[PDB]
RNA sequence: CGAUAACGAACGAGACCUUAACCUACUAAAUAGUGGUGCUAGCAUUUGCUGGUUAUCCACUUCUUAGAGGGACUAUCGGUU
RNA sequence: AUUGCUCUUCAACGAGGAAUUCCUAGUAAGCGCAAGUCAUCAGCUUGCGUUGAUUACGUCCCUGCCCUUUGUACACACCG
């Protein structure tokens, strides 16, 4: 198993801001980029020009942060810096519900297991949960500069109707979130920097968050204890776990160091060339995202390509 | 303001400029165009040990 | 021509030397932080404070800029400068000498392995 | 070539046009490799328009004007002397029947007439002024590529001008045959008569 | 009349590039898009070019009416 | 006849008594390694081609 | 910017304000405008084309208008100092 | 002859010497309209649209203005 560079989208016009993908479909591909539109993607398996797009959603009026994806990969939601949020359908475009009431940029979004609950952290320093109607059910507060990125705990252990989530922000403090009481539970201190990303594991269990530091810092949320902080030596912008081996990979400003935990080594240290732009800087990964299957890698730079890797 | 005073010999002209400080304003524009203040930040201490609160 | 004024080249300068690890070289975070953190009364300045903090930041992953003085960042150019060189350049493992420097070192009541060499005009 | 056909009838001459090549009105723009090797990069074919009048910006910065095709430049010089100062409409019915009368008059291409002529009424050495005190002396320069295409097209029309006024040839069989006359090279052209006038200067003053 | 002509032009471009853009997928989009944006860019962009106000002191915007000295 | 062609290089600056006149250092494209500095009327750019009427001359500058 | 017995500011320049250009993003509208559905006219005739109509009414905001806002900061890359 | 209309009469002028003005893109130039004055009267002005170029992206040659060095017996300051 080692990766390699397999093949590049192209759709866009500014930074690549996140990917999604959903498990119903793995041909399917939802990329949320700076020029303020998405792009669905259809993964046809070739040497050259691997998925084409085939969808573009337009309607928000600036930058879209990020973007998440329904299970069945019916429905969209994206968040954008124009203090909305807009769900859109997949097949006709023509969005169904926009939400509003945060002051300032939303900058991440996820959709419940059920489908049933929104959540949303803004730049006003809020977390805003939503009916799939678009009501703001709470304003769960306590957090003293902006969060940055908000994610939802994978239920797997059966019959856990409970739903937990995960905030980071730039005060250099993260928490945990029991939602059907809207209590804050944990608060895991520890970071010196402005934290960029948090992700959890399919395991619900752990949860690795990193930021400006350089420091990809593991807990483990199931004891509520620290596990171990990596190192990844330069500023870091997402994480991800694949969803069947026991991997983590990164967006470092170099490149994307991509980890093994169980015996705690990074695998590959990929790095693509890029023929052109080499004074002032290599373009660097924004946003990545695995498959259903772990099979592909996804990347988005800020040369506004999106590049693959795949397992062997 | 600009007053003509009628003296004996001709007209006195008056003028009065006031500038009121912006900053006692309560009605509109609080500073000059191109005042800009950056606020101090408060510091404190690197951490160097990862800790847990619980509830 | 598009020379910035004082202003802006002021007021940037100040806020780098007490906000640095919080900025970045990206214009449109820098231009959301700053608005919260630093009160600028017009959206146009505002855009010109920000425009030239994120290039300001370029030149400093290259180097030291002048006119910047926070205790940061000295420090961390003081961190990394030992290079710990492999053998002190003064030792030789395997010294020379003119006359006049031979009867110095015999004036001061010192014995050290010596090799004269005539050093002529 | 399958001719489709819609709700709206569209003429079948120039729907042809549309896979076939984006020709000019009536001419096509292969075939029109220009000559000198100076000239080209300044003299904009290759890239074909349908119509001689773009209402383009070119004036902004210092050599967008050479991007703009040499069939545009030709109208634009024709819209001068004051009273025809706008009337754009009236400059591309006059280079239409201009280019009509090149091709009937000889068989080749006129646009291929136009590009060669322009090549041979840039002046290659001109003259410029150094006082040299109370008698103004000549020193004899070299000339741009840019500024030989801009003075060509200048000499052209002015030629035209002077020569269809106040005289029942109307502008465009006027302005066909200098075109002509300069794109074999004649001396008997206006443009040839000037161009060689400004090297002799230049030939007295090295 | 010929900024008539050019309205019309742009109409129907950005029509038919709206039209692919909502019901036919965005291959279909970019290629139509690419074809209008090579051969002339205000297929599809508006000119930007307004008219300037004219000053007091002279007929147009730039010119002034005629200085005489003596 | 000769003419020769010639790729301007480096331009050099703007000379003569109005300043309408540049000082440019060309190479020939056929006999190239010979460097010589003349004078252009119009407006020049790097990488154009002039076409000299006599190659054996040099001027320097325009007083 | 740099040199530098000068450092750090003030007025003027700049910022500011008005105006023109962008917004299928928000709030809305027979004193703005489409599209339909009624009622009709003409031409065809297939399943259409172009109009007229103020009490046909239902929805809409793209275009028109002005409130609030967003947006450009020479952004990114290359070259040269 | 206020101005408007009809008919008739149907002059100079065939691009203008020495001189000289304004102008760098929706700008110059062409072309009209509204407003101001207004009982009536625009060949004027202030604005607005319509049609839309050529040339340059420089320099101190001319003309002005600014600065430096310098001399001064000037300082209502060379009209001293
Ligand atoms: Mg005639
Ligand atoms: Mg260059
Ligand atoms: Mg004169
Ligand atoms: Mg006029
Ligand atoms: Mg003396
Ligand atoms: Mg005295």
């Amino acid at each position: 198993e080692v990766l390699v560079l397999r093949g590049t989208l192209e759709g866009h016009n500014g930074w690549v801001t996140s990917l999604a993908t959903s498990a119903g479909q793995p041909n399917l591909l939802l990329s949320a980029s700076r020029d303020k539109t998405l792009i669905s993607w259809k993964l046809t398996g070739d040497d050259q020009k691997f998925g084409v797009p085939v969808r573009s959603f337009k309607g928000h009026s600036h930058i879209v942060q990020d973007c998440t994806l329904t299970a069945d990969g019916a429905y969209a939601l994206s968040a954008s810096w124009d203090k909305t949020l807009r769900l859109w359908d997949v097949a006709t475009g023509e969005t169904y519900q926009r939400f509003v009431g945060h002051k300032s940029d939303v900058m991440s979004v996820d959709i419940d297991k059920k489908a049933s609950m929104i959540i949303s952290g803004s730049r006003d320093k809020t977390i805003k949960v939503w009916t799939i109607k678009g009501q703001c059910l709470a304003t769960l507060l306590g957090h003293n500069d902006w969060v940055s990125q908000v994610r939802v705990v994978p239920n797997e252990k059966a019959d856990d109707d409970s739903v937990t989530i995960i905030s980071a922000g730039n005060d250099k403090m993260v928490k945990a979130w029991n939602l059907n009481q809207f209590q804050i539970e944990a608060d895991f201190i520890g970071h010196n920097s402005n934290i960029n990303t948090l992700t959890a594991s399919p395991d619900g269990t752990l949860i690795a968050s990193a930021g400006k530091d350089g420091e990809i810092m593991l807990w483990n949320l199931a004891a509520k204890k620290a596990m171990y902080t990596l190192s990844a030596q330069d500023e870091v912008f997402s994480l991800a776990f694949s969803p069947n081996r026991y991997w983590l990979a990164a967006a470092t400003a170099t490149g994307i160091k991509v980890f093994s935990l169980d015996p705690q080594y990074l695998v590959d240290d990929l790095r693509p060339e890029f023929a052109g732009y080499s004074k002032a800087a290599e373009p660097h990964a924004v946003s990545l995202a695995w498959s259903a299957d772990g099979q592909t890698l996804f990347a988005g730079y800020t040369d506004n390509v999106i590049r693959v890797w795949q397992v062997m | 303001a600009t007053r003509h005073v009628l003296m004996r010999q001709g007209v006195l002209g008056i003028k009065v400029k006031i500038m009121r400080d912006p900053a006692k304003s309560r009605t509109g524009p609080k500073a000059l165009p191109d005042a800009v203040t950056i606020i101090e930040p408060k510091e404190e201490e690197p951490i160097l040990a990862p800790s847990v609160k619980d509830y | 021509g598009r020379v910035r004024t004082k202003t802006v080249k002021r007021a940037s300068k100040a806020l780098i030397e007490r906000y640095y690890p919080k900025l970045t070289l990206d214009f449109q975070t820098n231009k959301r932080l700053c608005d919260e953190i630093a009160t600028i009364q017009s959206k146009r300045l505002r855009n010109k404070i920000a425009g030239y903090t994120t290039h300001l930041m370029k030149r400093i992953q290259k180097g030291p800029v002048r006119g910047i003085s926070f205790k940061l960042q000295e420090e961390e150019r003081e961190r990394k400068d030992q290079y710990v060189p492999e053998v002190s350049a003064l030792d030789l493992s395997r010294l020379n000498v003119d006359n006049q420097t031979s009867d110095l070192v015999k004036s001061l009541g010192l014995k050290l392995p010596l090799s004269v060499i005539n050093v002529s005009a | 070539f399958t001719p489709v056909v819609l709700a709206t009838p569209i003429p079948e001459e120039v729907q042809q046009a549309q896979t076939e090549i984006k020709l000019f009105n009536k001419w096509s723009f292969e075939e029109v490799e220009v000559k000198d090797a100076s000239l080209v990069d300044y003299v904009q074919v290759r890239q074909p328009i349908f119509v001689a009048h773009t209402a383009g910006r070119y004036a902004n910065k210092r050599f967008r004007k050479a991007q703009c095709p040499i069939i545009e430049r030709l109208t634009n010089s024709l819209m001068m002397n004051g009273r025809n100062n706008g009337k754009k409409l009236k400059a591309v019915r006059i280079i239409k029947h201009t280019l009509d009368i090149i091709n009937v008059l000889t068989d080749q291409n006129p646009i291929q007439v136009v590009v060669d002529a322009i090549t041979n009424t840039g002046p290659r050495e001109d003259t410029t002024r150094v006082g040299g005190g109370g008698a103004a002396r000549r020193q004899a320069v070299d000339v741009s590529p840019l500024r030989r295409v801009n003075q060509a097209i200048a000499l052209l029309t002015i030629g035209a001008r002077e020569a269809a006024f106040r005289n029942i040839k109307t502008i465009a069989e006027t302005l066909a045959e200098e075109l002509i006359n300069a794109a074999k090279g004649s001396s008997t052209s206006y443009a040839i008569k000037k161009k060689d006038e400004l090297e002799r200067v230049a030939k007295s003053n090295r | 009349h010929v900024s008539q002509v050019y309205a019309i032009r742009q109409a129907i471009a950005k029509g038919l590039v709206a039209y692919h853009q909502k019901y036919v997928d965005e291959q279909s989009k970019n290629e139509l898009k690419k074809a209008f944006t090579s051969y002339d860019r205000t297929l599809l962009i508006a000119d930007s070019r307004r008219p300037e106000p004219k000053k007091f002191g002279g007929k147009g915007a730039r010119s002034r009416f005629q200085k005489s000295y003596r | 006849t000769p003419v020769t062609l010639a790729k301007v290089i480096k331009v050099l600056g703007r000379t003569g008594s109005r300043g309408g006149v540049t000082q440019v250092r060309v190479e020939f494209l056929e006999d190239t390694s010979r460097t010589i500095v003349r004078n252009v009327k119009g407006p020049v750019r790097e990488n154009d081609i002039l076409v000299l009427m006599e190659s054996e001359r040099e001027a320097r500058r325009l007083r």
